């Protein structure tokens, strides 16, 4: 309930299991991943624009991010 | 799975099992471990597209699952090591049938990814069996 | 996120695929994951989690099935001993029955040993044999109450399918030779 | 024909039995605390101690009945789940059924309950052995230790969370929680004066292994940030990490589950502990360690030879069996028997997740019941004859025929006669060990079932037989109904549990 | 359950009862201290909830800055000669040229 | 620290060891405060030797408060000191210091027995009289008893609320740019 | 996020590609969205309600039976209990004998019902 | 053959009659212990020799360093000491046999990919 309402995981597990990991990763992992992928997002956008255009870029092809 | 039908069978349906080569098993395991991100992405994007344009009256109802095309192509390239084409549509004829089965599993029947990964791995295994030394 | 443990060895690692050279002690978490820790720890690493759970269950059932073969042949030997007098008993046993008894020995069936030492190929073969038996049973749908669960509509559809299959098989002509 | 109704009934029963126990404990504690200014017994017929005893006893009993029902539901559920997974072979079809939680009670510690056959066997052992021990400690609880009437309810709650959780950290915490109540019981409830030192020895010896297991858990958690107990499938430990983890886990859990040479604390505690608490200790508190070792070693992939661990277990078995002869103290002799059986059980877990686990589980159950029986017999002997030494005790049969008969049948059951789960477990373990290493199996069987058996039987036969000519004015009468029915129930379980479904064994 | 105020009130009630039991005085002694303890506990625990949530938010914000320190600290921690190596040369130039935008 | 096309990824929080050290210091201070409050509630002149631990053999509140405080100092799992010791070992494992873990464990077990042995002396033949007399009656301080009760509650249930304290300590330490 | 319908035109993609990535029937889409392909959320809720009711009934019956048996058969020694039951009225004796048995039997029957799946529609032949 | 006069190093009680011990270890109870009062609470006076035997072994201790090797028989003591190594070496030889044949070896088998015995594996909506 209230004391654990901050996080779905239990308080004891939060206190002990998570050692050294960023609280940004523990809470709100999506924002952490998006910040990590910031440049990859623009690379993927440029790759999509070029693919719509005639050019096809193979260097950035693996960058297909969904989170 | 891993069962071959008996060509000369007294009854309608008979199957004899076979064990894939160690090289094939290693290749499939490594590629699954490396490209597991794309399969989860396919699942999540499928659910997202169904939620967004599931309703018939939705504006994007005519573009269903097209965004998942990039994920599917990326997964195919990752599994095949960027060889044998840069798109799923470029799959060889040996694995074309398995690719069609996978698409029916995923998008038409909307069956679990547990089920559809079987067909995707079947496509990969067919390509590997066809080539052998080309993938390793 | 997965992490790693600092390494102490001073060996050099060569990754021909990425065309780089690393040192074991200098590896970070991701590099350790990529180079070390990659080894397989199951018979069929290629299969997914659900697929390998099914594979494990089928392997266990196949081991039990081979043990059941051994138990059945032992029971048949007991039946032969009781029915037939000692005279001609060995003469009749020196047939399919004795060969099967020897062929179902410990290396082929794990009677009471803690572990059946099987290669991954052997496990795959056993699972394939179990799947062949399952397919043969499911052709006629004998697994509704045992070795299966289905709803009423599923049962009715399976009954219709099995009826059609039996009709087609009966209409088929005898196999030549 | 399996339907979702059975699945949800099983899950609901498992989840709600814990809350039943918790609410009973909470209400009893509230009454105890708020009925009196000072939480001690009022030496009169209208004391709250009677109500607390009633509540504890018939909360444990009712929860045990509900646990029987829930265990049967789990057996059906697991069998049908395996059938559902195995039966279907069509590639398109896959068993993906998702269950939605109830809206009545919350998930304790925000953890989804997962139940296994070994865990439920451990929980059933907890229930039964706790019932026996609480029935035993009535004469010990008096006027300042009545607060320990809830100790077995606390044990039940801890074990329930321990066995119905899929979290590594919660698992370890539940395993570690057991120390405080047991130490308090030994410290404040043991009549003998040597119990003061026995408690310290118990604490230190068990805490060394607890620290070892803590180091192993820290290695697992720091390297793998996961806690779900199943994400370890996707992470592989290097050879060095795996060997360190297995060594630490084995030594730490063997500190609790007595192994050679770490059984000095066990002998001291059994000798100097309450006769009612020794039953619970030997029966259950040494098997949580076995369960934890099984879970961890089956979760982790280990690429090391288990010859060293097997040798340690066999050495412990041989040591206990040889020392059995020289013990004139019945309680210490039973403690050595417990050491032997626990070492055999631990050896049964030295082959990873092989078929030896089934024999280990069955032997754990039979050892729990047999040790409960033996310690209860020792308790009766000590309580009616004011001594538990062979030199001072002789000719029990001729003055208390029922007690002598119980001793003789206990010896017969300990011998491992066919028709008993003891014999079944011995058969499993020895059948596996014969193919694993036949000469080692022969040595183990010879020692344990001849030399140790003879040493064990010598003292019990000498006590049962003879002629009690000494202190004729002070001789006791016989067993009471409570003791007689406890012995009969132990025998009945040891005999009839062999008919349990063979699917799980 | 969900109301920190109610949780604090219950905590204060039980604290008062436990204090009475420990002091061996009747639980009805100083009745006015029950509502006092309940109110004080409710208020303090409500404030502590708000403060823990604020501290978590501010820590999440500070971790963003701490990441910038880690990236630059890692580059400065490189052993002599590794700053121009193929594995760090591009990042070092990025942090020494592109970010030299003062 | 991982590099992927000049993109740095950091899955480690550097300002965590300092938080763990602060947590250990705070936990030790809390337990020391509990034991010293128990002592101050009673008469000070009685306690002058390890044998005098029997003098704590007084009514249940004092007796069990001392017992649980000693166990917490020793590091018994459910109590508060275990949180600090376990988190220290966890951080040592995270930093990959097996020898440091070994020496920490040796010191921990030796100190554990050092604390535990006093429970043997706590046993007393009778009930002690360690309370100061005021107005012809023993003086029991309600305020100190209440403080000891709060400390006992936190010592018992620190594991439940430790996540909030860890969050606060990490928040405080994050301001340090190390 | 670049995974969106924005910028997508059916002209760019081939007819076969569109047919492959075409939405399935509306019923299939609804089933997939609601996760009711095999079982309905209402079926799950009904099963949960039945499970909770069965657990409550079983636990209450077990408690009532156990307590009644204890209080009826825990009055004293054999002679005292026999004399008390002899002085006991007819209806009181009937309830004393029947209450515990009926409660325990009802609990056990309710437990057996769940494992016994008699209400299956395939019963025929 | 064992006689007290000629035993020398295989110690045992002397046959000669001895006076009862004046002082010996005795049963002691925790302070404020609740007496055990089963069967009328009748306690008999304990025999000094019997009590001495009861409490002798617990208090027995070695007088000097290294006495353990010499006491009893050196050969049997050394064999008992070396027993764990004998067991380990026998296990290793049996494992040599297992390796060269193909039977069960002493290793932690991992057939199940972390799947516990008959564990309930489920997901929630
Ligand atoms: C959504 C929320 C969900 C979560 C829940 C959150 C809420 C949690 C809390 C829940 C409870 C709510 C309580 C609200 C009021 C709180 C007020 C307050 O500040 O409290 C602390 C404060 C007490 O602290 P303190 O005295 O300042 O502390 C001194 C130190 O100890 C130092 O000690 P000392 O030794 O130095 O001195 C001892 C003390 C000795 O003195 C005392 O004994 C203290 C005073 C006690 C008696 C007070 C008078 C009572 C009668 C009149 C009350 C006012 C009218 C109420 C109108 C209600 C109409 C509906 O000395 C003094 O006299 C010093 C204080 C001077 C007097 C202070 C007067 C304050 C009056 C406050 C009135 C509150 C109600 C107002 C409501 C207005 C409505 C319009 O006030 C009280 O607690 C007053 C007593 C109230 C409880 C009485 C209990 C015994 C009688 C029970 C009778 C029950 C009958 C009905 C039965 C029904 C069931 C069958
Ligand atoms: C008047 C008070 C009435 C209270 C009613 C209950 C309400 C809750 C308590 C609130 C009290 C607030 C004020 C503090 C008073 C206590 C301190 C004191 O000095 O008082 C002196 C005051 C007067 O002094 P005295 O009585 O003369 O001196 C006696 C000494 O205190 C010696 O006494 P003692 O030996 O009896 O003391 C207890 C003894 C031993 O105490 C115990 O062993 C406690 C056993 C509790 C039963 C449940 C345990 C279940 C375990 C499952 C496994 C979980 C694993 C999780 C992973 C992490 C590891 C935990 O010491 C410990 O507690 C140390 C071991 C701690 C183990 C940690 C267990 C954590 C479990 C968390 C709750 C789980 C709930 C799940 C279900 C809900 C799901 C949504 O003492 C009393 O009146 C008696 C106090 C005894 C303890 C009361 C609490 C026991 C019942 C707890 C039920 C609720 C669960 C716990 C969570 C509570 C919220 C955080
Ligand atoms: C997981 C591990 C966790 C470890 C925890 C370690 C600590 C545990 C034990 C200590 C905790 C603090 C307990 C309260 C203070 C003691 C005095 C007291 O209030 O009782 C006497 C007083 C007794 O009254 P009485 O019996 O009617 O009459 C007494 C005398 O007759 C007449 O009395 P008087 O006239 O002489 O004096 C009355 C005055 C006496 O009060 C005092 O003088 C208080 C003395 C303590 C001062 C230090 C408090 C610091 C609080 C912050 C957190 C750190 C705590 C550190 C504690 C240990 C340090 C050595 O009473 C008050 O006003 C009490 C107010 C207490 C709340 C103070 C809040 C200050 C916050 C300041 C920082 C704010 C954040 C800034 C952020 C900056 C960002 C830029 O108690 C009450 O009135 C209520 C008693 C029952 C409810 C107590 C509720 C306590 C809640 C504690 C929450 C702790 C934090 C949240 C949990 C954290 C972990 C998850
Ligand atoms: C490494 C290669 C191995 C393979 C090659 C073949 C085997 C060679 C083994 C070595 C044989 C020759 C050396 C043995 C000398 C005696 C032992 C010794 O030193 O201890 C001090 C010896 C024993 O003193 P104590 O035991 O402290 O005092 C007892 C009093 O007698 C009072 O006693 P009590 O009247 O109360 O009666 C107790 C008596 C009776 O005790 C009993 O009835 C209880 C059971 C005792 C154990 C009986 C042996 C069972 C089978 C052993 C299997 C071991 C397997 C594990 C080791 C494998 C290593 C390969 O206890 C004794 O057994 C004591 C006598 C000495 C031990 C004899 C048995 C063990 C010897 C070692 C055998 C090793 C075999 C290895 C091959 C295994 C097969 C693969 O002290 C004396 O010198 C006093 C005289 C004692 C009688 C001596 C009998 C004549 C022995 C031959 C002498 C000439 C040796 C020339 C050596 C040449 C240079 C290399
Ligand atoms: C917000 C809601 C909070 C709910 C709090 C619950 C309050 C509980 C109060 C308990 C009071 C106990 C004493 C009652 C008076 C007894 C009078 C008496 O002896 O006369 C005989 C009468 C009737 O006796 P009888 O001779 O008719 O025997 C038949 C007994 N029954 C009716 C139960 C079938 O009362 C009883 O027998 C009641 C016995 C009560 C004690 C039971 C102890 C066993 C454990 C359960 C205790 C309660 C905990 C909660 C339930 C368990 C967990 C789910
Ligand atoms: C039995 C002793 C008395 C009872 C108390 C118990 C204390 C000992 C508990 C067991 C500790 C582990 C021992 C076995 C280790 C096996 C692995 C190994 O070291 O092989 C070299 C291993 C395995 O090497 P490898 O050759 O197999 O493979 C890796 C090889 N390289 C690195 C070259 C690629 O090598 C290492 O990486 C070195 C690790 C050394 C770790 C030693 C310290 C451990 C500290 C944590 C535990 C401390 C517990 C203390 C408890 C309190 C004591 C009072
Ligand atoms: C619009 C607002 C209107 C508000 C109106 C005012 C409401 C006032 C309510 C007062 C309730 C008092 C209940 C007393 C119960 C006593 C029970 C009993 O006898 O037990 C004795 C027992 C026994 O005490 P004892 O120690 O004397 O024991 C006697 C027994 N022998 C002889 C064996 C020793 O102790 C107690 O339980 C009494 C002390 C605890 C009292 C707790 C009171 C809590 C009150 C909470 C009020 C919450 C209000 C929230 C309002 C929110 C508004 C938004
Ligand atoms: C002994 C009867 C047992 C009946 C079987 C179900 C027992 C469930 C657990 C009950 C525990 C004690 C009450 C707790 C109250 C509380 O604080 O309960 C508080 C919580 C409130 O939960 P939330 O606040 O999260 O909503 O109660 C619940 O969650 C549900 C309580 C139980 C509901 C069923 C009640 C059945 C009544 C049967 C009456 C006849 C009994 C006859 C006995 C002889
Ligand atoms: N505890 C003992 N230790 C050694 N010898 C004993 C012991 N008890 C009896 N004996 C032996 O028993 C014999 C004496 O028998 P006993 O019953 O005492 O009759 P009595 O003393 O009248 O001869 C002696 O040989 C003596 O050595």
């Amino acid at each position: 309930g209230v004391w654990s309402n901050i996080h779905p995981t239990d308080k004891v597990t939060l206190s002990f299991a998570n050692i050294g990991r960023p609280f940004r990763l523990i809470y709100r992992p999506e924002i952490f991943l998006r910040d990590q992928q910031a440049k990859f997002i623009q690379l993927e956008k440029e790759h999509i624009e070029k693919s719509k255009k005639g050019e096809f870029v193979e260097t950035t092809s693996p960058l297909v991010l969904w989170n | 799975m891993f069962l071959n039908p008996v060509k000369d069978s007294e009854f309608d349906d008979e199957v004899k099992g076979f064990v894939p080569s160690e090289g094939e098993v290693r290749f499939v395991a490594n590629k699954n471990k490396e490209c597991g991100y794309y399969l989860q992405g396919i699942e999540q994007c499928r659910r997202k597209m169904v939620q967004l344009a599931g309703d018939s009256s939705s504006q994007f109802h005519s573009l269903g699952f097209l965004p998942c095309k990039r994920l599917v192509d990326a997964h195919y390239r990752c599994m095949t090591d960027d060889k044998f084409g840069s798109t799923i549509e470029e799959v060889p004829e040996i694995g074309l049938d398995s690719a069609q089965k996978f698409f029916d599993c995923t998008f038409q029947q909307l069956k679990p990814m547990q089920s559809c990964r079987r067909f995707f791995d079947q496509v990969v295994r067919d390509v590997y069996r066809a080539n052998g030394s080309q993938l390793i | 996120a997965f992490g790693g443990f600092r390494q102490t060895d001073n060996s050099l690692i060569i990754d021909d695929r990425r065309k780089i050279i690393l040192n074991t002690r200098s590896l970070n978490d991701f590099q350790q994951k990529i180079y070390l820790r990659n080894f397989f720890t199951n018979y069929r690493p290629d299969l997914s989690s659900y697929d390998y759970f099914a594979f494990k269950e089928k392997l266990r059932i196949g081991e039990l099935f081979l043990n059941e073969y051994r138990k059945r042949i032992n029971n048949e030997v007991r039946r032969a001993a009781i029915l037939t007098p000692t005279s001609s008993l060995r003469e009749k046993m020196n047939h399919k029955i004795a060969d099967q008894i020897l062929d179902l020995s410990s290396p082929h069936v794990r009677g009471a040993h803690f572990q059946a030492v099987r290669s991954w190929t052997d496990a795959s073969k056993i699972v394939n044999y179990v799947e062949e038996k399952q397919t043969k049973i499911n052709k006629y749908g004998l697994q509704f109450p045992l070795l299966g669960n289905m709803t009423e509509e599923q049962c009715a559809s399976k009954e219709d399918e099995v009826y059609q299959r039996l009709l087609k098989e009966m209409q088929k002509p005898p196999k030549k030779a | 024909m399996f339907n979702l109704n059975t699945i949800y009934l099983s899950r609901i029963f498992i989840e709600f039995n814990f809350y039943f126990l918790f609410f009973l404990f909470l209400i009893s504690s509230i009454i105890f605390y708020f009925s009196k200014i000072i939480s001690i017994q009022n030496l009169n017929q209208n004391s709250v101690f009677n109500f607390l005893k009633l509540a504890n006893i018939f909360g444990i009993l009712i929860s045990f009945f509900i646990h029987i029902i829930s265990f049967w539901f789990y057996c059906i559920y697991s069998y049908n789940l395996s059938l559902n997974i195995f039966s279907d072979i069509n590639l398109y079809n896959s068993n993906s059924i998702e269950l939605l939680n109830n809206s009545l009670l919350p998930n304790y510690f925000k953890s989804n309950i997962t139940i296994d056959f070994f865990g439920l066997i451990l929980l059933t052992l907890a229930y039964i052995v706790g019932f026996v021990s609480i029935l035993a400690l009535d004469t010990r609880l008096y006027w300042k230790n009545i607060k320990y009437i809830f100790s077995f309810t606390i044990f039940l709650l801890i074990v329930y969370v321990y066995v119905t959780v899929s979290n590594i950290l919660l698992f370890f915490m539940c395993y570690e929680l057991l120390l405080i109540p047991s130490f308090l019981i030994v410290y404040f409830v043991s009549p003998s004066r040597r119990a003061i030192q026995a408690s310290l020895y118990f604490v230190i010896w068990t805490q060394l292994g607890s620290l070892l297991v803590l180091i192993a858990i820290s290695y697992i958690i720091s390297i793998t940030n996961t806690y779900e107990f199943n994400d370890l499938k996707y992470f592989n430990f290097t050879n060095s990490e795996s060997t360190i983890i297995i060594f630490l886990i084995f030594l730490g859990f063997g500190f609790k589950a007595p192994i050679w040479p770490f059984h000095y604390w066990l002998t001291k505690t059994h000798v100097e502990a309450p006769s009612g608490f020794s039953i619970y200790l030997s029966g259950f508190l040494v098997k949580t360690a076995l369960y934890g070792f099984y879970k961890f070693n089956t979760s982790i992939f280990i690429d090391i030879d288990s010859s060293i661990f097997i040798a340690i277990c066999i050495m412990g078995v041989v040591d206990s069996s040889l020392k059995m002869w020289g013990q004139t103290d019945l309680k210490k002799l039973v403690a050595y028997g417990t050491i032997q059986e626990m070492n055999i059980i631990y050896l049964a877990f030295c082959w990873g997740d092989s078929c030896a686990i089934l024999g280990g589980i069955l032997f754990s159950a039979t050892h729990a019941f047999l040790s409960a029986l033996m310690f209860f017999l020792v308790d009766c002997i000590y309580r009616r004859y004011h001594t538990r030494s062979l030199v001072e005790v002789n000719g029990i049969l001729h003055i208390t025929p029922n007690l002598g008969l119980s001793i003789l049948f206990m010896l017969v059951f300990f011998s491992g006669i066919p028709g008993t789960i003891k014999f079944i477990s011995e058969f499993y373990i020895f059948s596996g060990l014969l193919e694993a290493s036949p000469f080692i199996c022969f040595i183990l069987m010879l020692v344990a079932n001849v030399l140790g058996l003879i040493g064990f039987s010598k003292s019990w036969f000498n006590a049962t037989f003879g002629m009690p000519k000494k202190n004729t004015k002070y001789l006791p009468m016989d067993l009471s109904f409570k003791e007689s029915y406890i012995i009969l129930y132990c025998f009945f379980f040891l005999f009839i549990f062999s008919y349990f479904s063979s699917i799980f064994f | 359950m969900s109301s920190m105020l109610i949780w604090g009130a219950c905590f204060g009630l039980f604290t008062r009862a436990a204090a009475c039991k420990a002091s061996m005085i009747p639980l009805t002694t100083s009745p006015w201290k029950y509502p006092k303890y309940m109110i004080v506990s409710a208020v303090t625990f409500y404030y502590f909830d708000w403060y823990r949530r604020m501290a978590l938010e501010q820590l999440c914000y500070n971790e963003e800055k701490l990441e910038r320190y880690q990236i630059r600290a890692k580059l400065q921690s490189l052993k002599i000669g590794e700053e121009l190596s193929d594995a760090y040369r591009e990042s070092f130039f990025e942090h020494a040229v592109q970010k030299n935008n003062i | 620290m991982s590099i992927f096309s000049n993109i740095w990824i950091n899955n480690d929080l550097n300002s965590y060891g300092l938080s763990i050290l602060l947590l250990n210091i705070i936990n030790y201070l809390i337990v020391f405060m509990l034991i010293l409050s128990v002592i101050l509630l009673t008469n000070l002149s009685k306690f002058k030797s390890l044998n005098q631990f029997k003098e704590f053999n007084s009514y249940n509140f004092i007796l069990y408060s001392l017992i649980f405080s000693l166990l917490s100092m020793a590091g018994i799992p459910p109590l508060l000191g275990f949180t600090g010791k376990f988190l220290a070992i966890l951080y040592s494992s995270f930093k990959s210091q097996y020898l440091l873990i070994l020496f920490m464990t040796i010191l921990n077990i030796f100190g554990m027995y050092f604390y535990i042995q006093n429970l043997r002396f706590v046993v007393k033949k009778n009930k002690s009289s360690i309370l100061n007399y005021k107005n012809y009656y023993v003086n029991i301080n309600y305020s100190i008893t209440l403080n000891i009760i709060l400390l006992n509650f936190f010592n018992f249930f620190g594991i439940l609320f430790l996540s909030d304290l860890i969050i606060i300590l990490n928040y405080i330490s994050s301001y340090i740019y190390i | 996020m670049n995974i969106s319908y924005t910028g997508l035109k059916l002209e760019d993609y081939s007819d076969e590609v569109i047919r492959k990535y075409k939405f399935p029937n509306s019923n299939e889409l609804e089933r997939f969205l609601n996760r009711e392909q095999t079982l309905t959320v209402q079926q799950h809720k009904s099963a949960i309600k039945l499970a909770q009711q069965d657990f409550f009934a079983v636990a209450g019956l077990l408690s009532v039976g156990s307590l009644s048996y204890i209080f009826y058969n825990s009055v004293g020694g054999k002679v005292i209990r026999d004399r008390i039951r002899a002085s006991r009225t007819k209806a009181q004796k009937v309830i004393v004998l029947a209450l515990a048995f009926v409660a325990n039997a009802a609990a056990l029957i309710i437990a057996r019902n769940a494992i016994t799946a008699h209400n299956f529609g395939w019963q025929a032949a | 053959n064992y006689h007290y006069d000629f035993c020398g190093r295989a110690y045992m009680g002397n046959p000669a009659v001895q006076s009862p011990p004046k002082e010996f270890f005795n049963y002691h109870y925790v302070p404020d212990n609740y007496p055990d009062a089963l069967s009328g609470f009748r306690i008999a006076y304990r025999d000094p020799f019997e009590v001495q035997h009861v409490f002798a072994y617990e208090n027995w201790e070695y007088q000097y360093d290294g006495q353990w090797w010499s006491m009893g028989s050196l050969a049997c003591n050394v064999l008992f000491f070396c027993t764990p190594l004998f067991l380990y070496l026998i296990l290793q030889v049996e494992e040599l046999n297992s390796e060269k044949r193909g039977g069960t070896s002493n290793k932690f088998y991992h057939n199940n990919a972390g799947f516990f015995h008959f564990q309930i594996y489920d997901n929630k909506q």
